[PDB]
C-alpha cells in the first residue's frame, strides 16, 4: 500500500493539499494497518483466553468488509 | 544536395590523414576499434551524386555490465542453491528463500 | 531580481523607479503559478556596484517566499511516523513468536532506508543536513533501537525470562513516550521560526 | 504609514568633536532615507540623498550609513555653522519625516 | 552633435573584413574575465557551466580620432561595423551570448585607436573527470579559447596581470565541489589549418563530502550491522534468520544499484562501488555462515555453538579493520 501511494504520487507535482485519490489510498492504508493491529490484538490475548480470540476473528471477518463497503460508498457518493 | 556528379567531385584530402583526432576520443562505454573512409556515388531519381562516408566501429566495454548485472544474477542463483542444505522439515525457510530468489 | 545597464556607467545612465519605490513592482492578483511556495511580498532597492569597467547603477527586487509543508508532511512525515509505530508494534507480540518480531524489525529498517532515499532525492544535491534529514535520522534510530531491544529480549529468553519480560514491559512504554517527546520538541522548535 | 524615530531629541556638544545621529525606521526602507539640515528661519536643505550619498555642495564631514531600518548621520570635525535641526525622512513609501534633533553648542 | 561626425569619419573607407595590420604584424589581443558563477559540475556528462564577462582589447589604427573627448562609449549598435576577433572556446559543448533586453555587448573606442569589446557569455565547458577516488576526488578542469581562422602569425592573445577575477564564490551553484583557486596558461597548438595561440584558465574544484556520506555510506553500514544482528538470534528459529539474510541481501543490491546509478557508466572500479561490494560480501558471508551453522547443528552442535560466538567477535572487528584501511588509504591518496 505504501509503495503504491508513493509511486502514484511521483507522477504529479508537489501539490500541498490532499487529492481524492490520496484520500482513497490513505483509507485503504488505514484498513490494512487496522487488520494488522487486530491480528496483533489477537496474538496478545491469545494465551489468556482463546475464546475471545476466535470471537474477535469472527467479528473481524464480519465487520471489515462491511465498514470497508460503507467507506467506499460514502467516498464514491461524495466525489461523484 | 544540389549538384550532381557532373558538377562537383568529393574526395578526402590525403585519403588517410583526412580524418584526425580519432585515437584521442575516449568514450565512457565503447572503444573505437577502427574507422574507414569510403568514396562512392549514389543514384537518386534526379541524378547521381557524390558521397563520402566516415564509418567508426565502436566495441562496447564489458566491465560495467559484469559488475552491475551479471554478478547479482550469479549470487542470487547461489542464494537459491543454499536452500538445499536446509533440512526438508523447515517448510517456511526453503519456500521463503526460493520464492524471494524467483522474485529477484 | 537585479537589473542594470550594460556599457553605460553611472555618469551616463541612472535608473530610478517611476512611482514610489514601494508601488513600482506590482504583482497581478491571479498571477501566481506557484504550486509549492507562497509569495508574501516584494521589496525593491537601488544601489551602485563598482567594477573593473566602471560604476553601474543596480536596481534590486526581492520576492519573499514561504514553502508549503503539506506535501512533504503527507509523503515523508506520515510514512516515517507510521513505520515507527509499526515497529513499536513488535513489542506487544509474545516472546514465543520469534519470526514475527524478526520480520517486523527487518522490514521496518528496510522501509526507513528506502524512505530516507526517496526523501533525499527531491532536494538538490546539497552537502549539509536539512530538518527532514534529522527527522528521518531520529526515526531510523528509533526503529533500529526497537530491533536491538527485541534481539536483547530474545538473548535473555530461556535463560532469565524474568529480566526479558521486564525489559519488554518497560519498552512497551519507553519507546512511545520518547517518540512523542521528540515529536513535540522537533515540531515546536521548527514551527516557531 | 512608516514612522521614523529619530534620536536623540536634543544634544549639546562642543566644537571639533565627532557627533552621530540615529534614525530608526519602523518598516523596511531600503536606502531611501534622506537627511535634511534646516537652519533657523530657513527652508530645509538636502544633505544625504539615499543612504550615504552627499548632495552637491555638502562638506565632506557629513557621512551617511544605511541599512534596512537603522540609519546614521555622522558629522566629523564640527564647525560653528552646523547648529541647526537635522530631520531624517524616508521615501520608500509616501514620505514621512522624523521629529528632528536640535543640535546645540556648549 | 560632433560625436556623430567622428563616428561617420571613422567608418568612411573602413573594411571590417581585414584585421588591423593585415600584412604587417600579428594583432595583440589582451583578454580579461569576470566569473559571475561556476555552475553545476555534473559528472554524468563530464561538463560544467560557467557564466563570464569576456573582455577583449586591441589596437586599431583606423579607429583613431582627434577631438576633445578622450573615449567613445557605445552600445552594441556599432559592434557589427568594425573588425572583431573571432574568439571561440575550444572545449565548449554549448555556449551562447545574452540578448535580453538588448544584446549584452559593449564597445569603447579610445583616442589612439585602442578598442575595448566586452560581452556576456554562458559556457557549458567540457572536462573529462577522472572518476577514481569517488567521492573523495578532486578535479582542476579548464576553459580554453583561441582564434578560429587566424593562426599565430596574425592573432596573438595575452593575459593581463589581473585578468581573471572571480566574484563572491558564495552564491554559486557549486554544490558537491568547492572553489579553491585558478591559474592562467598560454600555449601553441598545431591544427590542419595552422599554429594557434590557445589560452586556458584552470579552475580548481575539490569535492566536499556530505551528500554521498549520508546517501550511500551510512545506509550500507547500517545494513551491515542489521545483518550482524542475526548473530544473536537463537539458532533454532530458521525462518527468522533466513528472512533476515535474504531481505538484507535484497536491500544491499538495491542500494548498490542506486549508488552506481548516481555516477555515469564507467568500466573501471571506483571507491564507492568498492565499498558497497565489500558490504555485499559481508552480508553474503554472514548468510552463508548461518547456513553452515544450521547444517552443522545436526552434525556436531559443538562447532555450531562455538561458531556463533566466534562470528560475533570476528565480524565487527573485520569491518572496523576494513573501514579504517579504506578510509585512511583514500584520504591520503
Ligand atoms: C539555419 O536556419 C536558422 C533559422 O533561419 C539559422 O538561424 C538564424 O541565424 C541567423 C544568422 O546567424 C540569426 O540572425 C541573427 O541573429 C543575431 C542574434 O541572434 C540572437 O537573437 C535571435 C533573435 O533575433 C532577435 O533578437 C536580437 C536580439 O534582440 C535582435 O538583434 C534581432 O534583430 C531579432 O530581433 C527581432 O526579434 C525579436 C524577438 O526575438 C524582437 O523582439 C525584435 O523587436 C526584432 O523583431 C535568436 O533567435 C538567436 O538565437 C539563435 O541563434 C543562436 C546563435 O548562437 C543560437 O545559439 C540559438 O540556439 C538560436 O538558434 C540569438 O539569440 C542578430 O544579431 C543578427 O542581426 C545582426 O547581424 C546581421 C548580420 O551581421 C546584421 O545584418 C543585422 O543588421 C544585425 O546587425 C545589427 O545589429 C547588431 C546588434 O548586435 C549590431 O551590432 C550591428 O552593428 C547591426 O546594427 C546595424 O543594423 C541595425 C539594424 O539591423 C541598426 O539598428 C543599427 O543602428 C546598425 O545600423 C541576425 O539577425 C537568426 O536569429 C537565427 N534564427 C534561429 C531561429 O536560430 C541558422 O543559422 C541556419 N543554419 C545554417 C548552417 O545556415
Ligand atoms: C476500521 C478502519 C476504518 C477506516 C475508516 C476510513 C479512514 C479514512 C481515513 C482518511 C485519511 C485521512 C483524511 C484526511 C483528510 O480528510 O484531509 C483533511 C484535510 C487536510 O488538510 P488540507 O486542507 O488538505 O491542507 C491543505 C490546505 N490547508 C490548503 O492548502 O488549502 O483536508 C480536508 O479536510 C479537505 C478534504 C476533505 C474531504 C473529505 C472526503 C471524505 C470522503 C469519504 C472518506 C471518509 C469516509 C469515512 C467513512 C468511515
Ligand atoms: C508505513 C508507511 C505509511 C505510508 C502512508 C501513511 C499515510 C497515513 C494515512 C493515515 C491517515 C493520516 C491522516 C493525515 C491527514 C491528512 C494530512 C494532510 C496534511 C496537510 O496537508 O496538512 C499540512 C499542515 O502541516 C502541518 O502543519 C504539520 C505539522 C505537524 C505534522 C504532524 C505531526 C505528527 C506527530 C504525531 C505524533 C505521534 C507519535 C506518538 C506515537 C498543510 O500545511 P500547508 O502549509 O500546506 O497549508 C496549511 C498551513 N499549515
Ligand atoms: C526525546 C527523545 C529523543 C531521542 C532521539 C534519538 C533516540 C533514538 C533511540 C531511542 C529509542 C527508545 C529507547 C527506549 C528503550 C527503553 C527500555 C529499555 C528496557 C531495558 O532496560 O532493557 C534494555 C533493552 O535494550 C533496548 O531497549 C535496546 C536499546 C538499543 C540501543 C540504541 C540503538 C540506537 C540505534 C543506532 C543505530 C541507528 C542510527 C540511525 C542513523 C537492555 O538493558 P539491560 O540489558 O540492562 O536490561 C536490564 C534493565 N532492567
Ligand atoms: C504519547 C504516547 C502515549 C501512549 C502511551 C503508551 C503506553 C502503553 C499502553 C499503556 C498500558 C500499559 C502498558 C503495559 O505494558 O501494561 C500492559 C497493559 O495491558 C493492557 O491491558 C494493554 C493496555 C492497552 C494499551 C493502552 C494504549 C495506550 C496508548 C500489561 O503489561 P504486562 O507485561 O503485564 O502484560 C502481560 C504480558 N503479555
Ligand atoms: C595570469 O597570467 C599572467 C601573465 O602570464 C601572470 O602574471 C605573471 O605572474 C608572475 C608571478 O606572479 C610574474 O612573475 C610575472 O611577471 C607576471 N607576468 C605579467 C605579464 O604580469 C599571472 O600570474 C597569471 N595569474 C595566475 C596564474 O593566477
Ligand atoms: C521468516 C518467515 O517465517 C517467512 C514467512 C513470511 C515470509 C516473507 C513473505 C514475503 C516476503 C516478501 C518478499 O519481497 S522482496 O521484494 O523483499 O523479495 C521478500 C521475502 C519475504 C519478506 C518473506 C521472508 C520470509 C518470511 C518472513
Amino acid at each position: 500500500m505504501t509503495t503504491i501511494n508513493t509511486h502514484l504520487r511521483e507522477t504529479l507535482p508537489k501539490i500541498p493539499y490532499v487529492k481524492a485519490i490520496d484520500m482513497y489510498l490513505m483509507g485503504c492504508f488505514v484498513f490494512v494497518f487496522m487488520a494488522l493491529l487486530e491480528y496483533a490484538l489477537v496474538n496478545y490475548i491469545f494465551f489468556s483466553q482463546p475464546a475471545r480470540a476466535a470471537a474477535i476473528d469472527r467479528w473481524s471477518r464480519i465487520f471489515f468488509p462491511v465498514v470497508f463497503s460503507f467507506f467506499n460508498i460514502v467516498y464514491w457518493l461524495y466525489y461523484v | 544536395y544540389g549538384y550532381t556528379t557532373d558538377d562537383i567531385e568529393f574526395y578526402w584530402r590525403g585519403d588517410d590523414n583526412a580524418v584526425t583526432g580519432v585515437t584521442k576520443i575516449e568514450l565512457p562505454q565503447f572503444s573505437i576499434v577502427d574507422y574507414k573512409l569510403i568514396t562512392k556515388k549514389v543514384v537518386f531519381s534526379t541524378g547521381s551524386y557524390p558521397r563520402l562516408s566516415l564509418s567508426f566501429k565502436l566495441k562496447r566495454n564489458i566491465g560495467y555490465f559484469i559488475l552491475q548485472t551479471y554478478m547479482p544474477s550469479i549470487l542470487i542463483t547461489i542464494l537459491s542453491w543454499v536452500s538445499f542444505w536446509i533440512n526438508y522439515d523447515a517448510s517456511a525457510a526453503r519456500v521463503a528463500l526460493g520464492i524471494t530468489t524467483v522474485l529477484t | 531580481l537585479k537589473f542594470g545597464s550594460y556599457a553605460y556607467t553611472r555618469a551616463e545612465v541612472v535608473y530610478e523607479w517611476t512611482r514610489e519605490p514601494a508601488r513600482s513592482v506590482v504583482v497581478a492578483e491571479d498571477g501566481s503559478r506557484l504550486n509549492q511556495y507562497d509569495l508574501l511580498g516584494q521589496t525593491v532597492d537601488s544601489g551602485i556596484v563598482q567594477s573593473s569597467t566602471g560604476e553601474y547603477v543596480v536596481m534590486t527586487t526581492h520576492f519573499h517566499l514561504k514553502r508549503k509543508i503539506g506535501y512533504f508532511v503527507i509523503q515523508t512525515y506520515l510514512p516515517c511516523i507510521m513505520t515507527v509505530i509499526l515497529s513499536q508494534v513488535s513489542f506487544w507480540l509474545n516472546r514465543e513468536s520469534v519470526p514475527a518480531r524478526t520480520v517486523f524489525g527487518v522490514t521496518t529498517v528496510l522501509t526507513m532506508t528506502t524512505l530516507s532515499i526517496s526523501a533525499r532525492n527531491s532536494l538538490p544535491k546539497v552537502a549539509y543536513a536539512t530538518a527532514m534529514d534529522w527527522f528521518i535520522a531520529v526515526c531510523y534510530a528509533f526503529v533500529f533501537s526497537a530491533l536491538i531491544e527485541f534481539a536483547t529480549v530474545n538473548y535473555f529468553t530461556k535463560s532469565q525470562p524474568a529480566r526479558a519480560a521486564k525489559i519488554d514491559r518497560l519498552s512497551r512504554i519507553a519507546f512511545p513516550l520518547l517518540f512523542g517527546i521528540f515529536n513535540l520538541v522537533y515540531w515546536a522548535t521548527y514551527l516557531n521560526r | 504609514n512608516i514612522v521614523m524615530t529619530q534620536s536623540p531629541k536634543s544634544m549639546s556638544m562642543s566644537v571639533g568633536e565627532r557627533v552621530t545621529l540615529s534614525c530608526k525606521a519602523s518598516e523596511y526602507v531600503g536606502t531611501y532615507v534622506s537627511w535634511y539640515q534646516q537652519k533657523p528661519e530657513q527652508s530645509p536643505k538636502l544633505l544625504i540623498y539615499g543612504a550615504s550619498n552627499r548632495y552637491t555642495g555638502v562638506p565632506d564631514r557629513f557621512t551617511g550609513s544605511g541599512s534596512a531600518t537603522d540609519f546614521t548621520l555622522t558629522i566629523g570635525s564640527v564647525q560653528a555653522e552646523d547648529l541647526a535641526d537635522y530631520h531624517c525622512g524616508q521615501s520608500y513609501s509616501y514620505p514621512t519625516f522624523g521629529a528632528g534633533t536640535k543640535l546645540e553648542l556648549k | 552633435g560632433d560625436v556623430t561626425v567622428i563616428l561617420n569619419n571613422l567608418l568612411e573607407g573602413y573594411d571590417n573584413k581585414l584585421r588591423p595590420d593585415i600584412g604587417v604584424k600579428p594583432t595583440l589581443i589582451h583578454t580579461d574575465m569576470y566569473v559571475n558563477s561556476i555552475g553545476p559540475v555534473n559528472a554524468i556528462n563530464m561538463e560544467y557551466t560557467i557564466d563570464i564577462f569576456f573582455a577583449q582589447t586591441w589596437y586599431d589604427r583606423r579607429l583613431k580620432f582627434n577631438s576633445t573627448i578622450k573615449v567613445l562609449r557605445l552600445n552594441s549598435n556599432m559592434v557589427g561595423k568594425i573588425w572583431i576577433p573571432d574568439t571561440f572556446f575550444r572545449n565548449s559543448k554549448k555556449a551562447d551570448a545574452h540578448w535580453i533586453t538588448t544584446p549584452n555587448r559593449m564597445l569603447r573606442i579610445w583616442n589612439d585607436g585602442r578598442v575595448l569589446y566586452t560581452l556576456r557569455l554562458t559556457i557549458d565547458a567540457e572536462c573529462q573527470l577522472q572518476l577514481h577516488n569517488f567521492p573523495m576526488d578532486e578535479h582542476s578542469c579548464p576553459l580554453e579559447f583561441s582564434s578560429y581562422g587566424y593562426p599565430r602569425e596574425e592573432i596573438v592573445y595575452q593575459w593581463k596581470r589581473s585578468s581573471v577575477e572571480v566574484g563572491d564564490t558564495r552564491s554559486w551553484r557549486l554544490y558537491q565541489f568547492s572553489f579553491v583557486g585558478l591559474r592562467n596558461t598560454t600555449e601553441v597548438v598545431k591544427t590542419t589549418s595552422g599554429d594557434y595561440v590557445v589560452m586556458s584558465v584552470y579552475f580548481d574544484l575539490s569535492r566536499r563530502m556530505g551528500y554521498f556520506t549520508i546517501q550511500t555510506y551510512i545506509p550500507c553500514t547500517l545494513i551491515v550491522v542489521l545483518s550482524w544482528v542475526s548473530f544473536w538470534i537463537n539458532k533454532d528459529a530458521v525462518p527468522a534468520r533466513t528472512s533476515l539474510g535474504i531481505t538484507t541481501v535484497l536491500t544491499m543490491t538495491t542500494l548498490s544499484t542506486i549508488a552506481r546509478k548516481s555516477l555515469p557508466k564507467v568500466s573501471y572500479v571506483t571507491a564507492m562501488d568498492l565499498f558497497v561490494s565489500v558490504c555485499f560480501i559481508f552480508v553474503f558471508s554472514a548468510l552463508v555462515e548461518y547456513g553452515t551453522l544450521h547444517y552443522f547443528v545436526s552434525s556436531q552442535p559443538a562447532r555450531a555453538a562455538k561458531m556463533d560466538s566466534y562470528a560475533r567477535i570476528f565480524f565487527p572487528t573485520a569491518f572496523c579493520l576494513f573501514n579504517l584501511v579504506y578510509w585512511v588509504s583514500y584520504l591520503y591518496l
